[PDB]
């Protein structure tokens, strides 16, 4: 397994945390399929909801079903009926489900091999959702119910909240809007020009900033439309002020695509849900500060990709391991370390397993761009001339 | 079918229908009688042709890829009236979009059809000028301020004594100022100096004490003065569909239905509203538009599927 | 053609003679990474040197 | 003994002589009035002795605290409809019903019929009839604290059971009335020769001045009913135990538990005030009734059709009728807002 020799030799790694909408449960189920680690996933959830006796009543408010995520991915191996994409896209279900994910993931690649106690990663990415669960790698094995019973905290928390204000999935139409193809400060720009006039209540802001080209918008779902309605018609300004022969420099246009998550996050308007949770925290046996301290991380304060993966750079991991859900994450890292030089490595997919086990099956690097950086020669004659690949 | 409560507008010569209509402020005797004087005394106040013509005509200008606006049409009707040397201006703020109308001298109608024939052959066939069909008396302008004394005199004669004020606060909207008819200090400096009112300074002197004493003469004064200068004021529809339209958050009137009760053979404030509606500032707006000739089977509710 | 080297003259809209509209840093932030993603293309670039 | 939810109830026979050849034990009426007073607990508030409020001449009154999102929370748990809907942005009447639940139990607790009392033989056996609305335009939007007063009539017993009627009205701090509340009560086992008087139509809202126009549909919808009942026990509050527990729902002589009738009132009321976007106004109920007909287990199917009925000054009259399969499990209509 020449990469893990490689890692297990020493050259520097990074690992980075999922985020949300992502489908946790059936790589979930592959992954548990695959190593048989349910008996340790059983008493977590077990002692967890041990953890979580008094507040019962108040958790069950939100959620439809319940929760028992290992029976479900007993029924989707035995080919059962599954809980819905609603009741399972729901924020008290889905929080903890991607956690249970991420920590199975780690535990899993530790049972396959790799054990991040003896080689210890270089630098820790953590996206939106991932704040907790790099707490609980940063910490060892030894806070995760700690922390399993504060993210079942936080998802409850978060969809009360939500949906006391307006800022939850109304029909079809989400909370939050990914922005690609278009400058931020830009956005920024008119975000705040689309604030403000009158007519407008609640300005939707600008919430995250995944590469140089893309971020999202979280708020109230027909602020979101009358925004892209506003954002539509300067984009059809200039591409008329184009077709009639005038600068033809750039156009803006934007792309908008949906996010599947059920709630938004990073806004200030959650600011009561990190009282709840402080409340909840304090009738229940955990402590109060790393409590609030996680949920201001993760529903209210904003989060920044590209400055935190330069983090990683100047880190220097030479190599880019994940562990989320999916492969959102690799997908949305690419065109960030695009030009850098740097290898991702998916983990929770059976190709990401065979990327990272398979002596003859590693991932091809591209080159960096300070290579192709020119160079001097000097001619036999004396003569000192430049040196490119023309 | 008809609610109680329900607000009043109108265009400023079915203005007095609204008031007498759904808020019966008066009746309809004094109504005709009123309606007959004004249309007797607007027809002799302007010196005309022995023959029957005038040096007055208005037509309907369209801003349709031309590019004017808010800002800028005003400005392009004074700067045309100062190179023709005319009186030219806007008398129907009918369309935000596409639709104005002009009044002005026949000199400066045909350098407004110069200036936007010429626009209309640089940027495409539009069609945006249309003179009016067959009227000729330049309405709702500075040149009809001796028949607006008159009128105030019959009018004086003809409006009974005794008004009840909240028959119509928080229930009309008028045309000069496109406002809630509200008893407010801002409300009759607003009038006051939007038109100067000989009568009305001494409201704007002082209303506290008036407010104990007067209020039903107070509201009766202003109420008169207000119906009174909309003869020679220009309206602002526009602004009154806006304050139609704008929801009750982000304040102004947020309305359901907006039923206009007129004959079906030429829906024109239906067709403005629809226009209003399909505009692109608001597409989500559910503002449901009827026509009491159109839309009788809906109106009336006597319709199956 | 993999083995074949190939070489791209990249020309923007400031060059003289016919005028194109599109502008040089547009095209080749567009295309850059798919360049160099490829190991036998040359990439030359011209218009308003 | 039975553990219901947490607790215990107990129920104790007592064996005469004449049991000794095929006679039937006789369960006294007391210990049935101890049983039953001990699942009114189970079913309002914490214990029976002196924490259910406490029986007036006539009345029963509580002062509630009320807070405006907690009507969120309550529509996010209600309103699990389609796609294309949307809920309504004002509130809508079942809500005030929330925090009046231990009022209208207290009443149950000491109502009676013609001499003789509706706590003991059928509290078990107690379904919510048909349940009625009337608003005045007051609602508030603040963080108040208002009251509630809920009188239990005397119980009659008709050809499908002892109605038991109780008429609540809710006021503010002001002494302003702001809605009035009349529902009936069906206890099912036992039953006399009684006329069934038919409640009010449109909780009392039409003004005499209606025509018959003909019917118009207006909306469909499909909503499905939730598996477990516990949420919207703890945001509406009865904790009874028929919508809960399987041992009580065996007690009281069911396969399983049913759905609450205030789930499916709450949800009718949404499908008809939901908003779609296209050119109609907004819904909001001024007088409100439903009748419901029978039971609905958890994980059924209902649809609502909701047609149009007449007209009264502008305002139109609304009914509703949401089916499972084939048949109906209620009958509503409402006079909505001009």
């Amino acid at each position: 397994h020449a990469l893990v020799d490689r890692l297990m030799a020493g050259e520097p790694y990074a690992v980075a945390f999922g985020g949300q909408g992502s489908a946790w449960l059936e790589t979930l189920e592959e992954l548990v399929s695959a190593t048989g680690i349910e008996t340790e996933l059983a008493t977590l959830v077990g002692e967890a909801e041990l953890l979580l006796d008094p507040v019962t009543d108040e958790l069950i408010v939100v959620r439809p079903i319940g929760f028992e995520p290992l029976q479900w991915v007993r029924a989707l191996a035995a080919e059962d009926p599954v809980p819905s994409d609603k009741h399972l896209t729901s924020a008290a279900v889905s929080v903890p489900g991607v956690l249970l994910t991420q920590i199975a993931a780690t535990r899993a690649l530790a049972r396959q091999g790799m054990d991040l106690v003896a080689t210890p990663p270089v630098a820790m990415a953590g996206h939106s959702q991932g704040v907790l669960a790099v707490e609980a790698l940063k910490a060892g094995g030894a806070r995760d119910v700690e922390l399993f019973a504060l993210a079942q905290l936080i998802g409850a928390a978060g969809t009360l909240v939500a949906r006391r204000r307006g800022i939850s999935v109304l029909g079809d139409r989400p909370p939050m809007v990914s922005v690609t193809n278009a400058d931020p400060e830009r956005i920024g720009r008119l975000l705040d020009e689309f604030a403000q006039d009158v007519r407008t209540v609640l300005p939707p802001v600008l919430s995250i900033r995944n590469g140089r080209r893309a971020v999202v918008i979280t708020g109230t779902p027909e602020q979101l439309s009358r925004f892209e309605l506003y954002c539509r018609q300067i984009s059809e300004k200039e591409e008329a002020d184009r077709k009639n022969k005038v600068r033809g420099g750039d156009v803006f246009s934007p792309v908008f695509e949906p996010v599947q998550v059920e709630v938004g996050f990073h806004t200030p308007r959650l600011s009561d849900g990190i009282d709840i949770v402080a409340g909840w925290a304090e009738k229940a046996g955990l402590d109060v500060a790393l409590a609030r301290e996680l949920a201001d991380a993760i529903l209210i304060r904003k989060v920044d990709w590209v400055d935190e993966i330069t983090r990683v750079h100047a880190a220097g991991a030479r190599w880019i391991l994940d562990l989320g859900p999916g492969d959102i994450l690799t997908r949305l890292t690419a065109p960030v370390i695009r030009g850098l030089g740097i290898g991702i490595v998916p983990a929770a997919t059976r190709g990401g397993q065979r990327n990272l086990f398979t002596v003859g099956a590693t991932p091809e690097v591209a080159r960096a761009w300070s290579s192709y950086a020119p160079t001097v020669v000097r001619l036999p004659d004396g003569r000192v001339k430049l040196s490119t690949k023309f | 079918a008809f609610v109680e409560g329900a607000i009043a507008c109108g265009h400023s010569v079915g203005e007095y229908t609204a008031l007498a209509c759904v808020t019966g402020i008066y009746q309809l005797e004094a109504l005709l009688e009123m309606v007959f004087h004004r249309g007797s005394k607007m027809h002799d106040i302007v010196p005309r042709d022995e023959l029957g013509r005038s040096n007055y005509r208005l037509a309907a200008i369209r801003p349709s890829q031309i590019d004017l606006d808010d800002a800028d049409v005003p400005a392009f009707v004074a700067g045309i009236a100062e190179s023709t040397g005319e009186f030219l201006e806007i008398v129907n703020f009918n369309l935000r979009g596409s639709q104005y109308a002009i009044a002005g001298t026949v000199r400066g109608l045909e350098a407004l059809e110069a200036e936007v024939e010429r626009r209309r052959e640089l940027t495409g066939g539009r069609r945006s000028f249309i003179l009016v069909p067959g009227i000729d008396v330049p309405f709702h302008s500075r040149v009809l301020r001796v028949g607006v004394a008159e009128f105030r005199r019959s009018l004086d004669r003809v409006m009974p004594r005794d008004a009840d004020p909240d028959l119509i606060i928080g229930r009309y909207i008028p045309n000069l100022v496109p406002r809630l008819f509200t008893l407010d200090r801002d409300f009759i400096q607003e009038i006051r100096d939007l038109v100067p009112a000989e009568p009305l300074d001494e409201i704007l002197a002082d209303y506290d004490t008036w407010l104990r004493e007067r209020p039903r003469e107070m509201a009766r004064t202003v109420f008169i003065e207000l119906l009174a200068w909309q003869f020679a004021s220009p309206v602002r529809w526009i602004e009154t569909q806006d304050l139609l339209f704008i929801e009750e958050a982000a304040g102004g009137l947020g309305v359901e239905r907006f039923v206009e009760i007129g004959v079906k053979s030429s829906p024109t404030v239906a067709g403005l509203a629809t226009n209003t509606l399909k505009l692109p500032e608001y597409a989500h707006s559910t503002v449901e538009v009827l026509n009491a000739e159109r839309d009788a089977a809906v109106l009336f509710a006597t319709d199956t599927d | 053609v993999p083995t074949k080297p190939v070489i791209m003259h990249v020309e923007g809209g400031r060059a003289g003679g016919h005028h194109s509209w599109e502008d040089l840093d547009d095209l080749l932030l567009a295309t850059y990474s798919e360049l160099r993603s490829r190991a036998n293309i040359t990439v030359c670039v011209g218009g308003g040197i | 003994s039975v553990p219901v939810s947490g607790t215990w109830v107990d129920i104790r026979f007592t064996l005469p002589a004449n049991t000794v050849d095929g006679g039937t034990p006789v369960i006294a009426t007391e210990d049935a009035t101890s049983a039953m007073r001990t699942v009114l607990a189970i079913a309002a508030g914490v214990d029976s002795p002196e924490f259910l409020p406490a029986v007036a001449n006539g009345t029963a009154t509580l002062t509630v605290d009320w807070h405006p999102e907690r009507v969120a929370d309550h529509t996010g748990v209600t309103a699990t409809f389609g796609e294309p809907l949307a809920p309504s942005l004002t509130n809508v009447p079942d809500a005030l019903v929330g925090p009046c639940w231990p009022a209208v139990f207290a009443a149950i607790g000491s109502a009676v019929t013609d001499t003789g009392e509706p706590v003991v033989e059928g509290l078990l056996s107690l379904v919510h009839l048909d349940h009625a609305a009337r608003v005045v335009g007051q609602l508030p939007t603040v963080p108040a604290q208002l009251t509630v007063t809920a009188t239990a009539a005397n119980a009659t017993d008709t050809d499908m059971g002892r109605v038991v009627p109780v008429s609540v009205v809710v006021t503010g701090a002001d002494g302003a009335v702001i809605a009035t509340l009349e529902e009936r009560f069906a206890i099912l086992g036992r039953t006399g020769s009684a006329e069934l008087a038919d409640p009010a139509r449109a909780g009392g809202a039409v003004s005499a001045n209606a025509t018959d126009t003909p019917r118009r549909r207006r909306r469909d919808v499909t909503i499905t009913a939730p598996v477990d009942m516990r949420p919207f026990a703890v945001v509406s509050g009865d904790h009874n135990p028929i919508h809960t527990d399987r041992a009580a729902a065996l007690l009281a002589g069911l396969e399983s538990p049913i759905v609450h009738g205030m789930w499916l009132s709450a949800a009718a009321q949404h499908a008809v005030t939901a908003t779609d976007g296209q050119a109609r106004p907004p819904a909001r109920l001024v007088g409100w009734t439903a009748r419901f007909l029978g039971m609905v287990r958890p994980g059924d199917e209902v649809d609502f059709r909701v047609e149009r009925v007449g007209i009264d000054q502008g305002a139109e009259i609304v009914d509703v009728a949401a089916r499972v399969g084939s048949d109906l499990v209620m009958s509503a209509s409402a006079r909505l807002a001009a």
